[PDB]
This record gives C-alpha cells, sequence and structure tokens, in this order.
RNA sequence: UAAUUGCGAUAACGAACGAGACCUUAACCUACUAAAUAGUGGUGCUAGCAUUUGCUGGUUAUCCACUUCUUAGAGGGACUA
RNA sequence: GACGGAGCCAGCGAGUCUAACCUUGGCCGAGAGGUCUUGGUAAUCUUGUGAAACUCCGUCGUGCUGGGGAUAGAGCAUUGUAAUUAUUGCUCUUCAACGAGGAAUUCCUAGUAAGCGCAAGUCAUCAGCUUGCGUUGAUUACGUCCCUGCCCUUUGUACACACC
C-alpha cells in the first residue's frame, strides 16, 4: 500500500563496470516507530494498555472531606 | 400501573425524556435518530401523545435533554460534542454550546436556569452560562463523566447550588459550585456506573450502573444507608416526587419500589410479540410526570409506552 | 383443454449443461399431494405458479 | 420575518435550489410556471407532488426553483425532488410534525425516493475502452 | 493604515493550513475585522502518460497528479506588520504573495 | 463477502480478554471505548474491530468460547 | 367537485381528472383485470403511474423488474436497436400515441389490452439445449412466469420493429396493431405466430 | 391581473411576435433572405424562405429579454447546428454571423435592442414594452 | 469467504511477504471555520406590465446580513446494526 | 428518419514576458475569415464553455428517395519560406459502392452496455485516434463448469528442450 510511499525508501543506481553495467535497487524500510512525520505504526499493529483490577466487596460506605 | 398506550415518531432508541414542572402536558424526548421530538398529551388509550415539533441538525446521537418549567428553553446534549439550547416554539437555534473535546454526556439546568452543566467524555465537568461562556472548568475524574445532576436544595432560593455526578472510574462525586470545587465523595460501586438520581428534598441520591446494586447516600449527615439488589443493569433511575419511590428501568424489567418501609410494589414487564428472550427490547428512557400521575418509558425499538397510576382493587 | 396450473413448493437445483435450467418441485394448486419434479427454463422462485400441458413426466438431470 | 426556507434537490449533475415563502400559491421554475417548462412528457412527473397531496395546501406557499447542471430529464427530476423536500421541510419547521410525517409517509408509499438524494453517479472511464467498463475489440490472429 | 491581500498557494496542504492558522492567530492578536480564510478550489494538474516505453505490451496509462490549493486573506495592517508578516511568516515551498490594491 | 481477518479478530479477542468489564453490547459505546483504549490508525479499522467486539459480547453473554 | 384555484392557474381539466383518482396521461387505471393464473405478481397494474417514464433502480436485486410497472417496461423494450439507444422520451411519446390509437380502434382500456396482449402472447413451454451426443435433441421445459412476461414484451417489440421497418406505417400504429392482434389473437400477428411456433417445437421435441 | 411574457409558451410567443413583425412590416430586412443558409451547419437554405427573418428576430428579442446582455458571437454559438462532416463524425459549428449581425442591427434600427454598458446588446424599455403589449395580446388569447 | 479469508483438525509451533489493512476519488452531513475570484435575501435605485401589494429583471463594489445550494479544512457516518 | 425553423440543458479541462495564448464586445464577409478595442498569467475573462443527442411546429412518403456522400472539377480564405502528390475550413456542382452483412468473432450484468457531444495529448494548420468528462439511458442474468481458461487436492507417466 501507501506504506511504500511512507515507511520505505528506494534507491536505484546504475553502476558502471569494467564489463557492462550493473544495477542496485536498495530498499530501506525504516521503522514506523520513529517516523516522526506521519502515523506512528503500520496499520496492522494495534496497541492496547493492560488495566488494573479492583477488589469486589469494598464495603460500600461514605467518606467525608 | 399497567400499560395504557403506544407512542411513536422517533427512529432510533429513545434515550432520554423530560417534561415541564409548570405545564405537565408537554413532553420532550431525545432519541438515537439525531433528533429531539416534543409531544402533547391527549390521554387516548392507543395514541396517548401526539407529535408537535422536532429539533434537528445534530451530527450524532442526542443522548440527554432537559427543559425548563415554563416551557421556555430546551437543552439537548448530543454526541457531536455540543449541547443545543432552543425554545419549544419555532425550533430556532438559540445557543449552541461547544467545548468538550469528546462527547458530551449529561446536561442539566439549575433552579434559576442560567447556569448550564455538562459532563463530558473528555473526563471533564463543565459549567457554562446561558450566554455561552464558561464559568467553571472541572478536572478530577479518571474516566468518563457519564451522568450529572443538580440537586433541589432547601427553599427560599439560597445563593448556593449543589450537584452530583457519576464516574465509571468508580466514584459518585458531589460538587459545590460557589468556589467551583468538590464538596463530598461517595465510593462503593463495583462496576461502571451509568445512572444516578437525586431526590426532591436534596438528601437522597440513588446511584447504580452495570452492577444491579442501587446505593443510597444521604447528603444530610453525609451517611450511606443501604443497597438493594437489582440483579441486572439498571438502565434508568428516577425518584418519585410524591411517593418517594425508586422507579428503575432495569436490563430485563422495570422494578418500582416504595422506600418507607422496605417493600417492592411492582415488577413491570411490557409484553411484546416477535422479539425473543436473548433479543429482548429493553427500556432505556424513564420519566415521571410533574404531577406524578403518568410514566413515560422509551425503548430501543423507537417506541414509548405510558403507565398510569391507579388503585389496587 | 388440460392446461394445469401448479405451485412451486421448493426449488431444487441448477441443471443443464450450460447451467440455466432449474429443477423444481410443484404442488398442483388444486390437490396438495401431487408434487412433481419439473425442469423450468427461466428464473423460478418459491411461492409462485407454473403452467404445464404435460404435468406427468418427472424427468431427471439435463445433460 | 418573511418565513421562508431554502432547500435543495440534486440529480446526477442537475442541482436545483428551492425557495419557499409564505405566499399566494405560485410555483415557478426559471421564472416561468412549471406548466411552461417543456420536456412535456415529464410534465406530469413534475406535476406529481402537487396533485399527489391535493392542491389546496399549496395555496399558502410560493416556491421558486433554479437548476444548474444536467439535462432536461435530470432537471425535471431535480425540481420535483426539491419542491417535495421544500414542502415537507416547511411542514416540519413552520407547521405540525404529524402533518410533515403524513406528507412524508404519503411520499414514501409511492416514492421514487422523492425527498431523498439518489446516490447513482457515473463511474469513471477506465483506460483501454471507450466505455466506462467496455473495452476495444481484439483480433487474436 | 493600509489594506493588503495575501495569497497562499501551495500543495503541502497541512503546511498551508498551519501558515494560515499562524496568520489568523496574528490577525486576531491585533484584530483587523476578522477576515477568515477564503478557500479556492483544488486545481488538479493531471498528466496522462503511457506507462510503456517502445511499444510492445498492453496499453497502460498513468495519470500523475499535482494538487494545488490557493487561499487568500484581506488585512488592515500597518507597514511594519506587513514586513513582519511577509518575513517571519515563511515555510518551505508555500508560495506567499502580498498584493496591495 | 464480509469476513473479518486476523488483525480484527486477534485484536478484538485481546481487548475482550483484558477488557471484559469495561465493554458492553452497544455498538456506539464500544466504538467510543475503542477510541479511548485503542491506539489505532484507521476509523474503518476501529469500526470493524468494535463491530466484531459487539458480536463477540453478544455471543459471550450466551456462552463461553473454546479459546 | 370541491375546486380550488391558485395564483398560477393549473387548469381545471387537470384538477378534476387527477385529484379524485390518479390516472395515466388520461387513461383508466381502475377496473383492470388479469383474467389468468400464474401471471399475477409478474405484471404490475395495481399501483398506477402518471406517465411511463420513471427513475427506478431495477437491477440491484433479483426480482424487482416485476415490481417495475409494465408500460414502463414497454418503453424500455422499444428503445433498442442501437441507432435508437437512449431516446426514451421519444419511446414514451410513442406509447402515448399508441394507447391513443388503441382507444380510437377499440372500446377497451388500452392498459387492459396491454395486460391481455402479454397474457395471451406469453409462451407457455420452451425448449432448451441439452448436451446431446450425436443428434443433439433438445428437452422440453416449462418456461418460467417471469420469462413469460419477458418473452411476451420482447416478441411484441421485435414484431413492432420488423413490421414497422420499411413502410409508411409508423411506430405507434404498428405497435398498436401487434398489441390488438396479440390481445385477441387472430394468427396473423408475428408475436403470436412466434408463440405458436414455440409451442409446436416444444410439443414435437417433447 | 399582471402580464409578463413568461406566462405564455415559447413556440407560441415566438410565432405570435413573428406574425406581429411580418404584420408591421418595415424592418430593413436584407436582400438575400432567399439565398442564404442561416448557418454553416446547414446544407439547404431554409424551408419558409419568406418569414424566417421575422421568426429569428422574434426569438432573439425573447432571448435578449430573458438574458442580461449578449452579442453576435454568443448568438452565433446559440444558433449553431450539428454539422454533417460527411463520412467524418459530427461536430458543432457556428451560425451565420452576417445574418445575426443584420437581424441585431435591424432590432437596433427599431431600437428593440441597444448597445449596453460593458459592451454587447441589452433590451430597451420600449422593447420590453412592446414585447409586453404582445404578451398582453397572448395573455388575452383566451377570447 | 473474492481471498492460504477465517473457524476448526493436527507433529507441529512461532513468524514473513502477498490478500486484507493503507491511500485517492465518488455519493450524503441545515454540525464548527468561512468567502466582491461563490450564491441567496433585504433595504438601494429603476425598467416593462397590469396598475390590487405583484411578476421577470437590470445595478461590479450602494449598504447590511446570510452560508441552504458552491468551495475546502477540521470531523461525522456503515459495523453487514 | 432526413430536412427547415423554434425550445434550450453539462462537467472534468487549457490559456500569452519581454513574445503571438485563450479570446468577450462593436464592423464588414453568403461562408471561411480579416479588422477596432476590451478581458485573462486565470472560482476574476474567454464561460452559463447557450455542446450535441433530445423537444415542438412544418415540408418529404418508399423509389439504391432529399438516405449515404464517396469520387471529381472550378473558385474564395487561413497556417506555413514553402500546400503540387489535394494541410485545413468554406461555396457551387458531380449523387458512386451501400437493398441489415457469409463461415467465424468481440464488448457487456447499473447510471452499467449503447446512442450523444465537449475538453486534453502531440499542435503553425490538421482527430476519423486516444486519455478524461459529462447527457440520454436500457433489454437480460443474480447462474454455470458445457466450450475457452484459472487455482487446490488425488492419481498415471517411458515427459523435464516438460504433449508444439
Amino acid at each position: 500500500g501507501q506504506p511504500v510511499n511512507d515507511f520505505i525508501d528506494t534507491a536505484t543506481r546504475h553502476v558502471l563496470m569494467r564489463q557492462g553495467v550493473l544495477g542496485i535497487k536498495v530498499k530501506i524500510m525504516r521503522d514506523p516507530a520513529k517516523s516522526r512525520t506521519g502515523p506512528k505504526a503500520l496499520p496492522d499493529a494495534v496497541t492496547i494498555i493492560e488495566p488494573k483490577e479492583e477488589e469486589p466487596i469494598l464495603a460500600p460506605s461514605v467518606k467525608d472531606y | 400501573l399497567v400499560l395504557r398506550g403506544t407512542l411513536e415518531g422517533h427512529n432510533g432508541w429513545v434515550t432520554s425524556l423530560a417534561t415541564s414542572a409548570g405545564q405537565p402536558n408537554l413532553l420532550l424526548s431525545a432519541s438515537r435518530d439525531k433528533t429531539l421530538i416534543s409531544w402533547k398529551l391527549t390521554g387516548d388509550d392507543q395514541k396517548f401523545g401526539v407529535p408537535v415539533r422536532s429539533f434537528k441538525g445534530h451530527s450524532h446521537i442526542v443522548q440527554d435533554c432537559t427543559l425548563t418549567a415554563d416551557g421556555a428553553y430546551a437543552l439537548s446534549a448530543s454526541w457531536d460534542k455540543t449541547l443545543r439550547l432552543w425554545d419549544v416554539a419555532t425550533g430556532e437555534t438559540y445557543q449552541r454550546f461547544v467545548g468538550h473535546k469528546s462527547d458530551v454526556m449529561s446536561v442539566d439546568i439549575d433552579k434559576k436556569a442560567s447556569m448550564i452543566i455538562s459532563g463530558s467524555r473528555d473526563k471533564t465537568i463543565k459549567v457554562w452560562t446561558i450566554k455561552g461562556q464558561c464559568l467553571a472548568t472541572l478536572l478530577g475524574h479518571n474516566d468518563w463523566v457519564s451522568q450529572v445532576r443538580v440537586v433541589p436544595n432547601e427553599k427560599a432560593d439560597d445563593d448556593s447550588v449543589t450537584i452530583i455526578s457519576a464516574g465509571n472510574d468508580k466514584m459518585v462525586k458531589a460538587w459545590n459550585l460557589n468556589q467551583f470545587q468538590i464538596e463530598a465523595d461517595f465510593i462503593g460501586h463495583n462496576s461502571n456506573i451509568n445512572t444516578l438520581t437525586a431526590s426532591p428534598d436534596g438528601t437522597l441520591i440513588a446511584s447504580a450502573g452495570k452492577d444491579g446494586e442501587i446505593m443510597l447516600w444521604n447528603l444530610a449527615a453525609k451517611k450511606a444507608m443501604y443497597t438493594l439488589s437489582a440483579q441486572d443493569e439498571v438502565f434508568s433511575l428516577a425518584f418519585s416526587p410524591n411517593r418517594y419511590w425508586l422507579a428503575a428501568a432495569t436490563a430485563t424489567g422495570i422494578k418500582v419500589f416504595s422506600l418507607d418501609p422496605q417493600y417492592l410494589v411492582d415488577d413491570l414487564r411490557p409484553e411484546f410479540a416477535g422479539y425473543s428472550k436473548a433479543a429482548e427490547p429493553h427500556a432505556v428512557s424513564l420519566a415521571w410526570s410533574a404531577d406524578g400521575q403518568t410514566l413515560f418509558a422509551g425503548y430501543t425499538d423507537n417506541v414509548i409506552r405510558v403507565w398510569q397510576v391507579m388503585t389496587a382493587n | 383443454t388440460p392446461v394445469t396450473l401448479a405451485k412451486v413448493i421448493k426449488v431444487l437445483g441448477r441443471t443443464g449443461s450450460r447451467g440455466g435450467v432449474t429443477q423444481v418441485r410443484v404442488e398442483f394448486l388444486e390437490d396438495t399431494s401431487r408434487t412433481i419434479v419439473r425442469n423450468v427454463k427461466g428464473p423460478v422462485r418459491e411461492n409462485d405458479i407454473l403452467v404445464l400441458m404435460e404435468s406427468e413426466r418427472e424427468a431427471r438431470r439435463l445433460r | 420575518a418573511v418565513p421562508s426556507v431554502q432547500t435543495f434537490g440534486k440529480k446526477k449533475s442537475a442541482t436545483a435550489v428551492a425557495h419557499v415563502k409564505a405566499g399566494k400559491g405560485l410555483i415557478k421554475v426559471n421564472g416561468s410556471p412549471i406548466t411552461l417548462v417543456e420536456p412535456e412528457i415529464l410534465r406530469f412527473k413534475v406535476y406529481e407532488p402537487l396533485l399527489l397531496v391535493g392542491l389546496d395546501k399549496f395555496s399558502n406557499i410560493d416556491i421558486r426553483v433554479r437548476v444548474t447542471g444536467g439535462g432536461h430529464v435530470s432537471q425535471v427530476y431535480a425540481i420535483r425532488q426539491a419542491i417535495a423536500k421544500g414542502l415537507v421541510a416547511y411542514h416540519q419547521k413552520y407547521v405540525d410534525e404529524q402533518s410533515k410525517n403524513e406528507l412524508k409517509k404519503a411520499f414514501t408509499s409511492y416514492d421514487r425516493t422523492l425527498l431523498i438524494a439518489d446516490s447513482r453517479r457515473p463511474e469513471p472511464k477506465k483506460f483501454g475502452g471507450k466505455g466506462a467498463r467496455s473495452r476495444f475489440q481484439k483480433s487474436y490472429r | 493604515i493600509i489594506k493588503i491581500r495575501i495569497t497562499l498557494t501551495s500543495t503541502k496542504v497541512k503546511q498551508l493550513e498551519n501558515v494560515s492558522s499562524n496568520i489568523v492567530k496574528n490577525a486576531e492578536q491585533h484584530n483587523l475585522v476578522k477576515k477568515g480564510p477564503v478557500r479556492l478550489p483544488t486545481k488538479v494538474l493531471k498528466i496522462s502518460t503511457r506507462k510503456t516505453p517502445n511499444g510492445e505490451g498492453s496499453k497502460t496509462w498513468e495519470t500523475y497528479e499535482m494538487r494545488i490549493h490557493k487561499r487568500y486573506i484581506d488585512l488592515e495592517a500597518p507597514v511594519q506588520i506587513v514586513k513582519r508578516i511577509t518575513q517571519i511568516t515563511i515555510e518551505p515551498g508555500v508560495d506567499v504573495e502580498v498584493v496591495v490594491a | 463477502g464480509r469476513v473479518r481477518t486476523k488483525t480484527v479478530k486477534r485484536a478484538s479477542k485481546a481487548l475482550i480478554e483484558r477488557y471484559y468489564p469495561k465493554l458492553t453490547l452497544d455498538f456506539q459505546t464500544n466504538k467510543r471505548l475503542c477510541d479511548e483504549i485503542a491506539t489505532i490508525q484507521s476509523k474503518r479499522l476501529r469500526n470493524k474491530i468494535a463491530g466484531y467486539t459487539t458480536h463477540l459480547m453478544k455471543r459471550i453473554q450466551k456462552g463461553p468460547v473454546r479459546g | 367537485f370541491t375546486p380550488v384555484v391558485l395564483a398560477t392557474p393549473i387548469p381545471e381539466e387537470v384538477q378534476q381528472a387527477q385529484t379524485e383518482i390518479k390516472l395515466f396521461n388520461k387513461w383508466s387505471f381502475e377496473e383492470v383485470e388479469v383474467k389468468d393464473a400464474s401471471l399475477v405478481d409478474y405484471v404490475q397494474v395495481r399501483q398506477p403511474i402518471f406517465v411511463a417514464h420513471t427513475a427506478g433502480r431495477y437491477a440491484n436485486k433479483r426480482f424487482r423488474k416485476a415490481q417495475c410497472p409494465i408500460i414502463e417496461r414497454l418503453t424500455n423494450s422499444l428503445m433498442m436497436n442501437g441507432r435508437n439507444n437512449g431516446k426514451k422520451l421519444k419511446a414514451v411519446r410513442i406509447i402515448k400515441h399508441t394507447l391513443d390509437i388503441i382507444n380510437v380502434l377499440t372500446d377497451q382500456n388500452p392498459i387492459q389490452v396491454v395486460v391481455d396482449a402479454i397474457t395471451n402472447t406469453g409462451p407457455r413451454e420452451d425448449t432448451t439445449r441439452v448436451g446431446g451426443g450425436g443428434a443433439a435433441r433438445r428437452q422440453a421445459v416449462d418456461v418460467s412466469p417471469l420469462r413469460r412476461v419477458n418473452q411476451a414484451i420482447a416478441l411484441l417489440t421485435i414484431g413492432a420493429r420488423e413490421a414497422a421497418f420499411r413502410n409508411i406505417k409508423t411506430i405507434a400504429e404498428t405497435l398498436a396493431e401487434e398489441l390488438i392482434n396479440a390481445a385477441k389473437g387472430s394468427s396473423t400477428s408475428y408475436a403470436i405466430k412466434k408463440k405458436d411456433e414455440l409451442e409446436r417445437v416444444a410439443k414435437s421435441n417433447r | 391581473p399582471g402580464v409578463s411574457v413568461r406566462d405564455v409558451a415559447a413556440q407560441d410567443f415566438i410565432n405570435a411576435y413573428a406574425s406581429f413583425l411580418q404584420r408591421q412590416g418595415k424592418l430593413e430586412v436584407p436582400g438575400y433572405v432567399d439565398i442564404v443558409k442561416t448557418s454553416s451547419g446547414n446544407e439547404m437554405p431554409p424551408q419558409d424562405a419568406e418569414g424566417w427573418f421575422y421568426k429569428r428576430a422574434a426569438s432573439v428579442a425573447r432571448h435578449i429579454y430573458m438574458r442580461k446582455q449578449v452579442g453576435v458571437g454568443k448568438l452565433n454559438k446559440l444558433y449553431g447546428g450539428a454539422k454533417s462532416r460527411g463520412v467524418r463524425p459530427y461536430k458543432h459549428i457556428d451560425a451565420s454571423g452576417s445574418i445575426n449581425r443584420k437581424v441585431l442591427q435591424a432590432l437596433e434600427k427599431i431600437g428593440i435592442v441597444e448597445i449596453s454598458p460593458k459592451g454587447g446588446r441589452r433590451i430597451s424599455e420600449n422593447g420590453q414594452r412592446d414585447l409586453d403589449r404582445i404578451a398582453a395580446q397572448t395573455l388575452e388569447e383566451d377570447e
């Protein structure tokens, strides 16, 4: 998808040899975690927090300040 | 208290409900079809209320609403991050209130009707004016401010107001709005807390949520009385202005209880044809009348059914 | 002339080499107990009616 | 304050504006009456909402509709949709809810959606064929 | 006291919206009337070019695109504020022009 | 064919596995709940997550899951 | 008759002929009868129309072309042969003139003659292709009621064009004449001649 | 009770004002009313070779009444036609600028249409007036 | 299921690309921001008529609103509820 | 259906600096055009792109007819240093093969096929082409593995340059 445009960058070079030309197509896929311009994740990983429990009975009564 | 008719004109879940304390015969019901509709009451045994007007335009669900007692100003809290102030005549847009960065959840007016209270899903409790400027901006809740309610305090119109508010971060906080601060805090709910109601006399709050446990806090000496086992999710709670009742629409039925002494009068079930048992249409919106003679209940399937007061035998 | 008018109980399946014929069961609209397999040409559905000049044949797969 | 209301109908490009004011009964498109816009074989299609609802309600509304876009057919569909929407928006805002809903249900029990914008839009032309989905014929040999 | 008109034409839309937000904040910081943003249409510069080189294969066309947005604001400013809002209001690529009458 | 894939099914099982007493059977409430507790990059992905979560809660009030 | 007149006139011919019952242009939609079984829920004459141009979605679900009103389907069928694709106002003017010719020829309601005509010319058993090793014979099949309506209207219009092509006969006249002869069949009409040939090949290939 | 031209039809008002114009007669019509084509998009001089100038003048008076202001080029673009390019496919070609010029000048020589500010030609007060007097005729076409 | 799409069955378990997710555009939104390079209304001033208040206009800046239709930002919506 | 008047309704687009882009408005030219200014570095003007199909009134009535306009002669303008082996537009005239296309064969399931025009690319002039856009707007299916193909499993092989 458009992650081609966002999170990977290509670099195509014709490199001149003693014999005929070779070519290098470097694809560097940077992290989405440090893509500080743009959305911080590939749209495939969901980040959840884990919550904190509470004890059941608790004696429902009144506090006062 | 057996069913006396059928009301229709909304298209989604009827979420909330109100009347006026001067004229009992006008209704304003807010429902999940992004539209707020008024009824007149005619007392016909099949068409009990007759549609008058509808105030429109909201980009999301109108969740809550309340009117003033002479039928002058209508307030609709809707999930498009606003609360809209109108007149019940000509539906003209008087005052929009925006400012909650997430969905507004509950609005009310006080007894002079110039201090407008809106609790919002940006964890906040906001007090604006009738003009549209903000008087009080309250932080303090960790999760959503789901329902807020002013309390009717003592007579003679003292220059001092008092409010209660639930929070599904497990608190029932009462706030004093003279210096814009907390006045009292009550704890003891186990699950998320949808609805809370204050009494006519300003000393009973009955609060419950997805637990089915209706807990009553007396703001007189700030004491905590008891808890009755409602055993399913109490969708809506109301205090009766004459019989001092707890009238509760719960996740299977409608339990109505007389407080003095401890006895439950009735366990209402409206009979349907077609919907099943794990596909029950449940009640969402409850309202007594201003005189306490009729009872309005709006359901998920667009409908409102009306109960009357009558003798035993 | 015996032009018989019948009611589809159930539709059965898409027969034909080319795949455009429908096998169907017909109740007879006059007796409940004469239900016939019939190959119909157009699109057929349930609850509807058919015309037959020979309502007696009851064939099988059109190959 | 001259209790008017502006509504709008929209066909595939024919977009009509509808001005409705509390008046004497004149219904006009492009300044002329609706009886003098001339596809003439959709004249009864624009005559539909008036003699549908029974004309003695139109006596206190003057409506003026202006359309931009489209062709003759879509412009007639735009004006019938727009004045029907303007009628039911008047009977929402300025008179009773059940009168609005009664005209609304009487429009739904016939409708070619009549107060609802149609979502039917033209698909793009895709390359390799002069139709939007058609293609140029091939030879094979 | 003069009365200017700045026109922001660019393609990086959020840089446009941010420089116009800077401008409307500086205009309300010493208010002029209000003169909020006036929004011209997206001029679409579309080129259709064959994908293929020298011609063997199925015929394919790519419509490369540029998306130009023009916006403009009237202002009732002094000349020193004009110099500041043409100099310290700058961004990459965003064409900024101030036309006076 | 509206068949939900592994990102929506796995993430909805995760948020119901660690967030049963926060959610409900309401599509609107659970959509706002995935707004609050979900770090996601799409409104349509969040809508599909919340829809399968309401589907899962509607069958979990009727019985458990093998997983 | 309870009249009302407004600022714009909106004449009394219209205000009388349409407000008590909703007609055609001016044709009887009342008292029409489909005299036959297997053809109800496949014609549509009970809910009328003003003129037979309509903006309907009749392809997104399967059987809604039967919910489409019938003389609209007549206009849609007559706007083909791709020199004539998309002149639907021309086609519906043709059926307006056609029902005019039906009322001046016959005393019957012209939409009743349309219902009678497709009910009478709609063939009852067709004959489809089998794989047929060798002689390649074809099995008789009872054609569906929706295809009765479809092939009825289709053969009406093919006879209209190929009897209307190279002659001073115009389209509404030829369509009216095929419609009356297919209504009360005389075995001189091309529609019912094709109907009888479909029945003959179905019987002899049964 | 009020008379305007938009309460009579387009065919019938154009023919009524053409009948008025060939009644009143003197327009300074050109001499080539039977020679010309009216457009390059036509392959035959017109059928009524008599009064097409009066129909054209009536229709352009109605058009200038209806509009704000218009010129000879946009009247050519209006009255252009579909051109049979032979075996080559059809296009849209403009109409006769000379005939449009002389009919617009003839209505200038009556003073029906005049020169307008920001150019082009706009309707006169008397042009509207005589158009509404024949609109009074056609709105009293009901015996 | 359109899908190596998932449920399930397991000497496999945990993964990767592809599909999907993503992006552009198209449809709706009286809901926030608005605009003489967009349109309306009212007061300008007046043209034609019938003059019974009216109708159709004309007016580049005569003013004030106004944002429904237009434009484009920020968002809503549908998830097979 | 051709023809002649009349009704009149679109949207994506392009548009000139130190030189020849779109051109509104007046003037003449039957037409093509040429002229005098005004407007645009473009939601400002070309533009309401007044486009065509369609619509109404009127002639024509089946004859390879006025349908079709091929070919071909004469002339007028425009672009270009240059047009003949026609650059294009226009006027007059010539009035062909074509009587619904054989065996095959192609595109298509909703604003979709099809009729209908416009913009844009090359461009001094040339669009029958193409890329887009809108206008009018369907009949018929909601299937199938039969034919032509595709994916998966099982099986057979003396095939692997892989059934050509």
